[PDB]
Order: structure tokens, then C-alpha cells, then sequence
RNA sequence: UCUGAUGGAGGAUCGAGUUGAUACUGACGUGCAAAUCGUUCAUUUCAAUCACGUUUAGGGGCGAAAGACUAAUCGAAAAG
RNA sequence: AUGAACUAGCCCUGAAAAUGGAUGGCGCUAAAGCGGA
RNA sequence: AAUGUUAACUCAGAACUGAAACGGACAAGGGGA
RNA sequence: GUCAUCUAAUUAGUGACGCGCAUGAAUGGAUUAACGAGAUUCCCACUGUCCCUACUUGCUAUCUAGCGAAACCACAGCCA
RNA sequence: CCUUCGAUGUCGGCUCUUCCUAUCAUUGGGACGCAGAAGUCUCAAAGUGUCGGAUUGUUCACCCGCUAAUAGGGAACGUGAGCUGGGUUUAGACCGUCGUGAGACAGGUUAGUUUUACCCUACUGAUGAAUUUUAUUAUAUAUAUACAUAUAGUAUUGUGACAGUAAUCCAACUUGGUACGAGAGGAUUAGUUGGUUCAGACAAUUGGUACAGCAAUUGGUUGACAAACCAGUGUUGCGAAGCUAAGUCUGUUGGAUAAUGGCUGAACGCCUCUUAAGCCAGAAACCAUGCUGAUUAAACAAUACUAUCU
RNA sequence: UUUGCCUCAGGGUGCUGUAAACAUGAAAGUAAACUUUACGAUCUGUUGAGGCUUAUCCCUAGUGGUAAAGUGU
């Protein structure tokens, strides 16, 4: 189970709403802390495509608001750099809540997701539709 | 040298280039430039723009 | 009081004199260890910085998520017409450091190399050398049996030839650089056979060599705290201005301290950038130079239209892994490393897919202007 | 008792100007200025605004009251 | 001629604070230290 | 009742039209609990 | 202050509770639609406020020609 | 209550640097109620780091969360001609209690001007002459010579004393479900690939930027068309180049040590790491290497040419 | 500082997006003649046109230019 990530451009900070992308019941992600993130004094954590973030549910099902809980992003709007050379972006910010240790609380993926969050997560590979 | 096609435009995409735009469904629109994307994104029509292959085929200019 | 959070500070202090460097020339402020068993060779080179391309090159880490696959990287293009030696220099080790011997110069000196010791070139007489040049050989000989005996370190005095590239001064760059070798009687052996002719850049570097490359970065002139150090922008409330530093010091050294940022020189700096890849030599008789296994088609270097604020490409050169400092003209010193490096990095051998060509004055679309020509058919 | 017109009430509504002076605690702060400038703002048929004339004078005046104002002078003017 | 116990000289530990650093400084150890004459 | 000479400016509706844009500058409430 | 609620977290806000250091009835008490350049909180929209700065425009600064003050000033002007 | 009342701007935050160690983490160790893992105590260590938020004017505090860790401090309780001005500490006003009252409150609440650098220094960059009681690590054909060399001016190339200094931490995976363990669990170490923070560049590419430029277009104006203009940059669209980050690249290895463990080995017929002499290995420390400056050395060398030189 | 350089021009490279002009071309329609003649956003053809492209792009022995004549040792 690698965790070997390349690089992708940062943008999706602390405060940030994305769609919640899942089958869970959840319609919105808040995204309140970033998984991996250190220290760096005035700077937003701030999450990409592969990360772990934890995020409360804005919108949703009832049984999911008011807790802190662990996302995955699997879209992202900022363009990132594939090393193709090719820049990637969606159109919207969407991650899937998951577990700590990475198994999706849903069962599946509504939209597409990129392939750097496929080859790191594959319980997501799993339950995704288009890979891309 | 494998060379993708501009989607809006019809234009070869030579290695390291263009941007890559995968829509809400999950298909992929690969744009050769800044204009082409900017175009994309303001929902701009490429038969309607004198300059572009697709206007050109329409009006049978080869 | 302590400061309530705790930061790194914004600048290093180890490229303080922020100032200009004296020259558009990088020195070369040392020159690798010498190991007297391997041949002798030389360690420098100068040439001109002409532009960045970018490059497709297939990966060999195993174990990246890179593996397989092939990749895009930016490379630098640093044009390299052959570096002409002039002279000898002996060098001899003092407790007051290196001390000069001699120089012994070529017979015949070239024009380019002569106009270095000039600022008035068009008005002088150009008798510079003129008497030199003369010089019985006897007393180069004995100059250099001198060195022989004495001197523990030769230096080889080279120059470019600035009139084989598009840039505007017929002014020589003259450079010493030191040879590396066995013996003190091999080393000037070597120069001997050398001396009034030219080292093209196969004779010092190889591909996929890990080199040292040192330059004069890109001038800003003076530039304000925010710009040269990344010190934070106060915010938009502040009254005198928000781009500063709110507190110098405190207040018991009583004095602003070496340590704190301040407005002042950004760029025209001397620094040497380290383990910068060669991805390939390219050679002036070759007109499929920026031509690659994949590609198959004549390729110059030269974009189209020209690399952009220095013109064409028509000698051997260099392309680089990545960045260097410095302007397109300015003049680039690549340096073998101090060290001789085993690490994966250094020891892997690059194969370019393709090498891009496409013009640099826009979103270029082609490789050739043919290519162009033959999308847009005949035309007004 | 509803519906549509009419009608044109109101210290009604918005708002140029005018009268002010909320914020930027912006500019300025050896100023253009011993209170200005900018943008924003409040005021506009009435307890409205302005002019001129006129009344009220110092322990006095005048005050929708801030000890405000009473010629850059005010918890007692200025002049001698 | 070893084993104890004490004893007091010098020395060591105990002995950690913020500008750089002060037997006044350099330095000094067959003292240029400490105690004498 | 039919036939004349003749006037504002306002409303309402429909085609086509454009790189879907139109109080195109100017001017002009942020709103809610 | 305790209990809710708002939040991932709330010395804030709101709703309750009340033997209330020291609430309370024209010292007016309790409540109130409308109104407010009033005080306070939250939410949507929105944004360079921020992440995280960058680029850019005038007018200054800058250099020149001309003109040309002042405050300040025991003497002055490196540190441990 | 020594200083300051002919004024040292009186809290906190923001910013920014430096120092301390009474070490939270990281490096190397020693101990254990150390099987492993985790942790506790402790030594050399201040090289590197020590965050994002919610409430509060706050310091302090308290939670949420990341983190390797979220150690503690100082520098006129660092830092107002740096800001801010929420608080405290003017004048308005309200409540509560106290006072007959004016008023008081180290009780609560709201509204409330933050001036000046053009001086010296310091620091940052920017030119720049001068430098013979001064210099010199040698020059000259095995001998000589400091009882000696050295004119000066341009320029090139060097020397490099001295000063500065830079990289940091993590994860995942393989080593390994192994060592260890009744079992649950479960490493060190290397190795690989990545990332964080920082630094230094850079602009091929993506993005940003527009008063190069092209096109559109509103209102007006030139009889119309065209060509234009005006609206302090009229407003949109694209927008090269140049700048630029949110984009790309790069960021060492010796010496000698500290803690410590040892070696030989007395004192003390044995033992003893030395608490003698003599040695060894050994740290993110130190000093070099590397890197920046070097009118920091009033420094200097060589070379090139010259105007008179001996 | 005359095998350079500036200067225009051409060519390259791009950027923009198809110039003016004419068309018994097309056009939602309208009116007014005895099938033709007016008006008509806009579109199409000639038209990847026209314009711009170094002021800090590129090339070209393509054009015309290259003065001052002073100071210091
Ligand atoms: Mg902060
Ligand atoms: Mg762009
Ligand atoms: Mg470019
Ligand atoms: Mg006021
Ligand atoms: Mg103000
Ligand atoms: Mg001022
Ligand atoms: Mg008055
Ligand atoms: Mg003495
Ligand atoms: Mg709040
Ligand atoms: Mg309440
Ligand atoms: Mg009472
Ligand atoms: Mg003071
Ligand atoms: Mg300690
Ligand atoms: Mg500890
Ligand atoms: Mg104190
Ligand atoms: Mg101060
Ligand atoms: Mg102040
Ligand atoms: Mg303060
Ligand atoms: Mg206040
Ligand atoms: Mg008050
Ligand atoms: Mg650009
Ligand atoms: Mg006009
Ligand atoms: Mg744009
Ligand atoms: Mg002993
Ligand atoms: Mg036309
Ligand atoms: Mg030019």
C-alpha cells in the first residue's frame, strides 16, 4: 500500500467546500484540517488530490453533520501539473468521506476521479466510475 | 512523437503543451493553448470563429 | 519577550553582500580536488546562456510511480563554440595561499582575446601582445621547466570566441581554468599539445555528466524587502506603508543588526548552482542535432523565430537538466563536481524521446516552419 | 361588504443640489488648510435651508443641554 | 606495611540566562596561580 | 355611415440577427436570521 | 455561573434557570410594529481581508536646470 | 523608591531579528520496575524546527485539529517618527452600588485626532580617490643577494587573509509480520521512492499581470461611410514580450572532538577506560571542504601595453 | 564605434481573428412601380484577410547613415 504521491499543486485550503462526491448522504465536505500537514507559520493548510483531509458535512444527512470526519479529494479545480506535461483540472472540488484508515464510508463515486488518487487509494479504484 | 488533438481546435498537440479539462461527465477536452481553454470556458462555440478548422470545414475552405 | 511564534528567518545569511557581483563572468571559486591517477583534463567551460526547451524523456526509477513513463522536463540550451587556450599559467602552494610563477602565451593570439585588454578598441593602436608575441622559445621552454620543478597546479588560460554566436560584443571572456591530472610533467604536456588550438565541450564533459554551473543571475536592481527576502506584507491598515519590516531590532544591541532585511540590490548575484544533468552535447556538424530515436526528423536546436532575446544556435551546445542562473547572452561557467558522484542520479543514462522546437514567442504549434506551411497550404 | 379607476395626504420612501460630517480612524499632518483633500456617507416640504435686517453682553447672554457657543479666546470673553 | 577511620590544604563536582567578553587586557602552569620567607 | 388632410410620443407583440451580448460606458440597495 | 443551542472547537451570541455582591416599577417596570451613518451575533452572496503574493497605471520620489525653507543643534557622533 | 515629573509614548496583537537552555522534537549516548513496541529518568547537544483554528482587547487560559514536536525564556515586561488602537487612562452617555449632593467605583457598557526623519550613527545596497618608515614566503645566472628589491598609468587574469554560511524533518514501502514475545502485538538499522519546511535560482510548460498590440462595443463628436477621437486606463475579449508563484530546477564529505563505550596499563604483587602517562571508535555540535563578499587586506601576485630609463 | 553598430525595409516568428472596397451576392421583412426598383441589423465571396510583431524577439554584406573632436595622464 504506497503512499508514494507525486507532487500536485496544493490549492484547496482550510475553510474550503467541496462536493461531497459520494453515495454516503453527505452533499457538501467543509474542510477543517489537512492529514500530513506540518508546520509553516502564517500558511493555510491546504489539500490535494491524494490527501487525507478531515472535514465536518455542511449539508447532509443528519447522522453525518456535527462530527469531524475523513475525506479523500478525488477532483480538484486547480490545474496540476500530470508529468506528461500536460496541466489536468476538473471542474469542481470533490472528495469521498472515508475511515482513518482509508475504507470509503459510502459504497460509490458519483463523478470521475483522477488517476493519482486511484494508484493511491484502492478501495477508490474500487467504487469509481471514470478513472481519469 | 505522439501528438493529441486540440479538441476545440483541431490543431496537433505536440508533447508538453496544452491543459487538460475533464468535464462534470467524465470526458476529457484537451486545449493546445490559453485562448482555446478561455474560449472553452466561456461556453464559446468553435464553428461560430472565422478563424478556427471547425468553422472552416462548415464552410468547405480546404 | 520571546516572539510569540516561532519562524524560520526570510533570507540565508550565507549569500549575504546581497550586492552586485564585479563581474558578468562567473568565477569559478574553486576547481575540483586533484587525483593524481586519472589523466589529465580539464574542469571548466564557458558558454552562453540561449534559452530553455523543454525535453521528453522516458524514466528508469524503479519503484516511482514515474516508472515506465514517459516525462516532460525543462532544460536549459547553453551554446558552447569551442573555448580557444592562450596560455599556461603555474601556480605554486605558499602558507599565504597561491602565488603565481609565470603565463606563458600562445605565438599567436587572436584578435577577439586581444580586445579583452582594450575598453577603446576602435581608437587604439592594438599593440597589445604585439611584443609578446615576438618572444624567443627558448625562454618559454625554460619558463616552462620552471614550472615542472615548482608549481603544483596548471591553469590553462581559455577564451571564447563570442564572433561565432549571435551576441553583440567581439570582446573575448577569458577564463582560467585548471587542469587536473597525474603528473605536473603530463599536465604540462597536455597544455603543450593544446595550446594555440580549441577544446570543443566533448573534450571536457560527457553525456549525463552531474556538473556545476556558475553565473551571474538576472538583474533587478534595487528592489524592496518584500521582493528580496519574502518578508511578510504588513497589512492594509498600516500607515507609512505596508511593504517593510514593521521592527528592525530591538531596541539593546542598539544598532540595526547584519542579520535583518532591508531594501536594496535583487539579482546580478554569483551563484553557483550544483548537479545540473548534461542531456546531451550537441555538435555544431549535425543537422540533426535536436533529432532523437523517437524523432527521426531534421531538427536544428534553434526554435523557430529564433531563441527569444539571443538569436540562433549554430555551434555545439550544451543542454542542461533544469535552470541556471542568469540571463539569455549571459555567460555561463559549467564546472566538472568537486566530488565524483555514484548516486543513481548522476550514474543514469538519459535517452531524450524528443526535443522540443516549437517557437518560444507564443504558443508555438509547430516544430518547423515546413510543418506550418504545409497545415496552412498556399496563401496570399 | 368586495373589485377597478380616480384622487394626491404624509415632520411617508429614494435621491442630485444645499446643509452637514458616518466610515476609511484613507490622504495631509515643517499641510492647499491653525481642520483641508479624496472616496463613502447622512440631509432635501419641513421642528427644513439661506441671506439681510434686528434683539439679547460677561458672573451676563444664548443653549432640542454638549458646560455648547458668545470674532482661531470660554468650567466665566476681550481690552485697558 | 598493609587495612581502617577521620582531619584540612589546594584542586574537582555541586555550578544553569539571555548583545560578545572580560583576574582590567594580553597572557601565565620550573606561574606571571595560592601560602609563606 | 364611408372618404379625406394630419400629430405626438408611449405601450404591447413577432420575426431575423450576433463569438449568448445588450440598464454593454456613465449611473445605480448587498441581503437575510 | 449551571443547562441547552449555534461551532470541528465559542471567556462571544441566543434561549432557559435565579436567595439577584448591589434588578424592579413615571430614578419608570415589562413588551413592542415601524425607524436608526446606533451597539451586538450568526448566516447567504461577495470578494487580494487572508493563504501568498505578483504584475501593472498615473502622480511623487529619482537625475538635471531654476528656486529654496524649517524644526532641531553643549560639544559631537563605531562597539563590548 | 537610586534614576527619570522643563514627558524615556503607558496593555495586547501584528511584523522582524537575535540571544539563552532550565532540550518538547530531531543527532548521538547511558539507566529502567528496558522482552518487543511504547514510554520514563538522564549525558553531550541550542545545528534544525516548535504550526492551523474557535472564544477572549487580552497576557494567561481553554478546547478542535494537524504535527517529529506543537519546550520554556530574554533582548527598556524587544519592537507605536513600524503599524494597529480592541483594552487601560481625558472630555459625551448609560446602568448598578455608594454619597443629602457635586460626585466616586482598583464595578460593568458604548462613542472617542496615534504628529515629525531632510540631522549623526547603525544597517542595506551604491560610487570612490588616496595609501615609501610603507610593504615583501623570494627573486637573479649549483653560487649570490634584505648593505636587496618595489618606477607610475591603463587593462586583464588571479591570490583569498578575513567575514558570512544552509539545508531540515517526515512518511510510505522493501529489510519483516522477521528479530522479540505465552499471545497480543512488533522494531532498530540500512535501502528505495516520495513529500514537508527552508534556501538559491529560473520561466520551456500552466497560471498571473497589460498604458506593445489586435478585435468588439456603450454614450458623445467630426454631414454619412470610412478613419478616428473623448469618457483621468470608457468597458469587454484575446493578448505576445518582460516580469512573476500558487509553476520548474538544485541544495555536499572530510578532519578533529563532546557525551559515551572501549584498549593497553600503573598507582594499589590483584583490579582499574586514565578517578596517572599513553591510545581507539564516536554526535543535527565544532573546524575545515563547498558556497557569498572580499576599498572586510588602506592587502597582494602575475600578465599585457605604454610615458623615458639605467 | 565601419566583417560592427544604428536605421528603416524584406523575410522569419508570433499576436489578433477575417481590413477597406466592390458583388442585377444572401437576408427577418417592408413600399411602389408596370416581373423590375428602393430601404434593410446582419451574413457570405474576393479574405487564415487586414493590422501589429521590439521599443529588452529572430535573420538578411537588403536601404541610407556612423557625427562630437573635447578632456585627463
Ligand atoms: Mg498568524
Ligand atoms: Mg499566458
Ligand atoms: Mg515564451
Ligand atoms: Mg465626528
Ligand atoms: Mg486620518
Ligand atoms: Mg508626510
Ligand atoms: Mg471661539
Ligand atoms: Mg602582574
Ligand atoms: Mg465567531
Ligand atoms: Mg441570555
Ligand atoms: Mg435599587
Ligand atoms: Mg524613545
Ligand atoms: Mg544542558
Ligand atoms: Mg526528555
Ligand atoms: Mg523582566
Ligand atoms: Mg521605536
Ligand atoms: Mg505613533
Ligand atoms: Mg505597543
Ligand atoms: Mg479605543
Ligand atoms: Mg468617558
Ligand atoms: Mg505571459
Ligand atoms: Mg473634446
Ligand atoms: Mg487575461
Ligand atoms: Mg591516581
Ligand atoms: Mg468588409
Ligand atoms: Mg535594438
Amino acid at each position: 500500500t504506497l503512499k508514494n504521491k507525486m507532487r500536485i499543486t496544493l490549492s484547496l485550503p482550510v475553510g474550503a467546500l467541496i462536493n461531497c462526491c459520494d453515495n454516503s448522504g453527505g452533499k457538501n465536505l467543509y474542510i477543517i484540517a489537512v492529514q500530513g500537514f506540518g508546520s509553516c507559520l502564517n500558511r493555510l493548510p491546504a489539500a490535494s488530490l491524494g490527501d487525507m483531509v478531515l472535514a465536518t458535512v455542511k449539508k447532509g444527512k443528519p447522522d453525518l453533520r456535527k462530527k469531524v470526519l475523513n475525506a479523500i479529494i478525488c477532483r480538484q479545480s486547480k490545474a496540476w501539473r500530470r508529468h506528461e506535461g500536460y496541466y489536468i483540472y476538473f471542474e469542481d472540488n470533490a472528495g469521498v468521506i472515508v475511515n482513518p484508515k482509508g475504507e470509503m464510508k459510502g459504497s460509490a463515486i458519483t463523478g470521475p476521479v483522477a488517476r493519482e488518487c486511484a494508484e493511491l487509494w484502492p478501495k477508490l479504484s474500487s467504487a469509481a466510475s471514470a478513472i481519469v | 512523437v505522439k501528438t493529441e488533438a486540440c479538441s476545440f481546435s483541431e490543431y496537433r498537440i505536440y508533447p508538453g503543451r496544452g491543459q487538460k479539462y475533464i468535464a462534470r461527465d467524465g470526458k476529457v477536452y484537451f486545449y493546445l493553448s490559453s485562448k482555446f481553454a478561455s474560449l472553452a470556458l466561456q461556453k464559446k462555440k468553435a464553428a461560430k470563429l472565422r478563424w478556427t478548422q471547425t468553422w472552416r470545414r462548415n464552410n468547405k475552405k480546404t | 519577550s520571546h516572539r510569540k511564534f516561532e519562524r524560520p528567518r526570510h533570507g540565508s545569511l550565507g549569500f549575504l553582500p546581497r550586492k552586485r557581483c564585479k563581474r558578468l563572468r562567473g568565477k569559478i571559486r574553486s576547481f575540483p580536488k586533484d587525483d593524481k591517477e586519472k589523466p589529465p583534463h580539464f574542469t571548466a567551460f564557458m558558454g552562453y546562456k540561449a534559452g530553455m526547451t523543454h525535453i521528453v524523456r522516458e524514466v528508469d526509477k524503479p519503484g516511482s510511480k514515474l516508472h515506465k513513463k514517459e516525462i516532460v522536463e525543462a532544460c536549459t540550451i547553453i551554446e558552447c563554440a569551442p573555448m580557444v587556450v592562450v596560455g599556461i599559467v603555474g601556480y605554486r602552494e605558499t602558507p599565504k595561499g597561491l602565488r603565481i610563477l609565470s603565463t606563458v602565451w600562445a605565438n599567436h593570439v587572436s584578435d577577439e582575446f586581444r580586445r579583452r585588454y582594450y575598453k577603446n578598441w576602435y581608437k587604439s593602436e592594438k599593440k597589445a601582445f604585439t611584443k609578446s608575441l615576438n618572444v624567443p622559445e627558448a625562454t618559454k621552454n625554460c619558463l616552462l621547466k620552471r614550472i615542472e620543478k615548482y608549481c603544483t597546479v596548471l591553469r590553462a588560460i581559455c577564451h571564447t570566441q563570442p564572433s561565432k554566436t549571435p551576441l553583440r560584443m567581439k570582446k573575448a571572456h577569458i577564463m582560467e581554468v585548471q587542469i587536473n591530472g597525474g603528473s605536473m610533467k603530463e599536465k604540462l604536456e597536455f597544455v603543450k599539445e593544446m595550446l594555440e588550438k580549441n577544446l570543443p565541450v566533448s573534450t571536457v564533459f560527457n553525456p549525463n555528466e552531474m556538473i556545476d554551473v556558475i553565473s551571474v543571475t538576472k538583474g533587478h536592481g534595487t528592489k524592496g524587502v518584500v521582493s528580496r527576502y519574502g518578508v511578510k506584507r504588513l497589512p492594509r491598515k498600516t500607515h507609512r506603508g505596508l511593504r517593510k519590516v514593521a521592527c528592525i531590532g530591538a531596541w539593546h544591541p542598539a544598532r540595526v543588526q547584519f542579520q535583518i532585511p532591508r531594501h536594496g540590490q535583487k539579482g546580478y548575484f554569483h551563484r553557483t548552482e550544483r548537479n545540473k544533468k548534461i542531456y546531451r552535447i550537441g555538435l555544431k556538424t549535425d543537422k540533426n542535432s535536436a533529432s532523437t530515436d523517437a524523432d527521426i526528423t531534421e531538427k536544428k536546436i534553434t526554435p523557430m523565430g529564433g531563441f527569444p532575446h539571443y538569436g540562433v544556435v549554430n555551434e555545439d551546445f550544451l543542454l542542461l537538466k533544469g535552470c541556471v542562473a542568469g540571463t539569455k547572452k549571459r555567460p555561463i561557467t559549467l564546472r566538472k563536481n568537486i566530488v565524483p558522484q555514484v548516486s543513481r542520479d548522476a550514474l543514469a543514462q538519459v535517452s531524450l524521446k524528443f526535443i522540443d522546437t516549437s517557437s518560444k514567442i507564443g504558443h508555438g504549434r509547430f516544430q518547423t516552419s515546413e510543418e506550418k506551411v504545409k497545415y496552412y497550404g498556399p496563401l496570399k
